[PDB]
């Protein structure tokens, strides 16, 4: 069986309805490199669970799942990751002499 | 140990000047990044000048125990640097050399010394006896053991700590001393104690936190700059989840983390209102902090919770 | 695991040849050092040809052996992995720092392990798995009580049997352990992989503490390196006497090796002499030889591992 | 005052010490000049191994004294290294 996952460049993987959700995120890693724990996969309005299998989610051939990268916690008032990185870089600024 | 008169401060100034002149050698090609000995020594001179002007009695300032210990170490450390150049000769200009490695080590020590002096003399006035230790449990220990003292000999500190957090051997005590004795003078100041207990909080598991982060964790890199963190992780730029964590000589008591993202970028961050080991546990579970220094195996710090 | 016949072996042989031709691309600049896939795959072929020679006329007997079925299944998968790795990797296969090239390096180690296992279980082309001598007596008694004469068991069965004698505290710890002991990466544990693991992380009485202290939480541990790589790694610490690392050898599975910087600017390599590695590390620190793991100023104190 | 330490290579190194310096302090000075880790150092003077906790005036070591700086069936270290190297022969 085959299916598609969408950077916007839809990819194609070969799987059977018996393979688990953890294995799907593994096959993504062989093509996109993203670690599986950062991968979040949506199928028709919900985020699938790394346990329940493909047949356990009624996934059919030619279907599509959206891939959304998990993000570091963005608590209220936190710095964005770029702001945090720029702040730490400025710890090393110097005015010599 | 001995009292500090003006003549002794002037001797130290002259020794610092000679270190500065030695480190101005173009053949050294000193990196323009912290710790920068060519700024740290003039800044140390300047803060000492500031202290002296607050005490225009100099009898009082010269008898202060912390200041006596600090000035003795300053004289010892600058003389050590001067001997390093004379012994090292042309090897000082080879980066892989033991002389050059030692100069790097001494440059950090001068950085720690200035941070400590500014911590104890924040506006040039002695304030060690009112120094506020950051972590409550750590402060209660220091007050019960040492009261209002600003500095204690290592043997006194070790014995007091062992009553609360047993130190199992002479070997473990020497490793601990190497981490906490930042200014390498065989004393523990309240400032050094504050830094250590901030880094290795919570107090309830202090030595276990220290062992698990600074001794047995391949992600630990000790002191690095931001630029150096990027350089270290560059090897693993295409291995998302590779990470290291490190100390900043410009921000003592602060942990910082660097990691490789899924899209080939290196980002740097700090633990958010939580001990470093909890950030490491969380980052592993969330897929960000997987491969310490690129290694496939990651220490599991869960037992510290 | 499905029954093996001559057709399956011939299939695996053609897949191995394509991996060989892929690895012969001059744009790879494959280093002539172990693990060397251009020798391993021809050596695996020649050993399989030898096993078949031994079982000519009893081919039905060879094809139902559980170890052999699992092995050929894994051999086929790993070669297909490698072919697909080249396909997905394209021009990035020729940048060493790339994920694809790093994955090729990982698969070359796996092929080395698989050949060593296969020669361990079929020493002269004859099946000897059910008489495999496990080196450490305590480990041998564990395997016999739990698995009898079995040559290979599913990972879940091994994890369950191990947990009864050495508890595994979490699924996190379990997956870290599997990664170390499942050398052939086939979700089984052979008696051969078990022998290697228990030789490295002896004594049996503190097995998992030994493993954690050496393979997980020790910055001097370097996993698999060659002799030349040990020297190159320590070269930056050539003027820091007492800098040391320790590592595994893919040509001598189950053996530890140590490298250290002497006082006079030389790098020497040695093995623990008739003692577990952690004792050699404890002794080496006390004697002033093994002070700075990978050049670092702090050194794990393994003294707690002694009984 | 200065004392001298003869190494195993026949090298005489010159240290500046005090009579009150411990043997541990001396080994630290030797490391400063030679790079030898103190735990690898054994010191011998007038027929005795010198103990780390004791001082120079304890052993009656005077100005310009000279100290000396210093498994069956086993391989030598060179034989061991050559053997491990040969593991990687192709
Ligand atoms: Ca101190
Ligand atoms: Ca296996």
């Amino acid at each position: 069986m085959q299916i598609f996952v969408k950077t916007g460049k839809t990819i194609t993987l070969e799987v059977e309805p018996s393979d688990t959700i953890e294995n799907v995120k593994a096959k993504i890693q062989d093509k996109e490199g993203i670690p599986p724990d950062q991968q979040r996969l949506i199928f028709a309005g919900k985020q699938l669970e790394d346990g329940r299998t493909l047949s356990d989610y009624n996934i059919q051939k030619e279907s599509t799942l959206h891939l959304v990268l998990r993000l570091r916690a963005a608590p209220g008032g936190s710095m964005t990751v770029e702001e945090m990185d720029s702040w730490i870089k400025s710890w090393d600024q110097m005015h010599h002499h | 140990p001995g009292t500090v008169d003006k003549k002794m401060v002037e001797k130290c100034w002259k020794l610092m000047d000679k270190v500065v002149r030695l480190c101005q050698n173009p053949k050294l090609a000193l990196k323009n990044s912290p710790p920068y000995i060519l700024d740290l020594l003039p800044d140390t001179y300047q803060h000492l000048r500031t202290i002296l002007s607050r005490y225009e009695k100099m009898e009082t300032l010269g008898e202060n125990e912390y200041f006596r210990v600090f000035m003795e170490n300053l004289m010892k450390k600058t003389k050590q640097t001067i001997s390093l150049f004379k012994e090292g000769k042309e090897r000082m200009y080879e980066e892989n050399s033991q002389p050059r490695r030692n100069l790097t080590k001494l440059s950090l020590i001068f950085s720690h010394m200035l941070a400590e002096l500014k911590g104890i003399f924040p506006s040039g006035l002695f304030q060690g006896d009112t120094f506020r230790i950051t972590k409550a449990d750590a402060a209660e220990f220091w007050r019960k053991a040492f009261g209002e003292k600003t500095i204690v000999p290592w043997k006194s500190f070790r014995q007091a700590l062992h009553e609360v957090h047993p130190i199992s051997s002479g070997l473990e005590a020497m490793a601990l001393k190497s981490t906490i004795d930042l200014t390498c003078n065989d004393y523990i100041s309240v400032f050094e104690f504050d830094i250590f207990t901030r880094l290795f909080q919570p107090w309830s598991s202090l030595l276990r936190n220290w062992n698990s982060l600074a001794v047995t964790h391949p992600g630990y890199m000790a002191f690095l700059t931001y630029d150096e963190v990027k350089a270290r992780l560059q090897k693993f730029i295409h291995k998302p989840g590779s990470y290291i964590f490190r100390l900043s000589c410009t921000r003592l008591g602060q942990w910082a983390i660097g990691y490789v993202t899924a899209d080939g970028n290196i980002l740097q961050t700090i633990p958010h209102n939580k001990p470093l080991f909890q950030a490491l546990i969380d980052g592993f579970r969330e897929g960000f902090y997987l491969f310490p220094d690129g290694r496939n195996q990651n220490p599991d710090l869960t037992g510290l919770c």
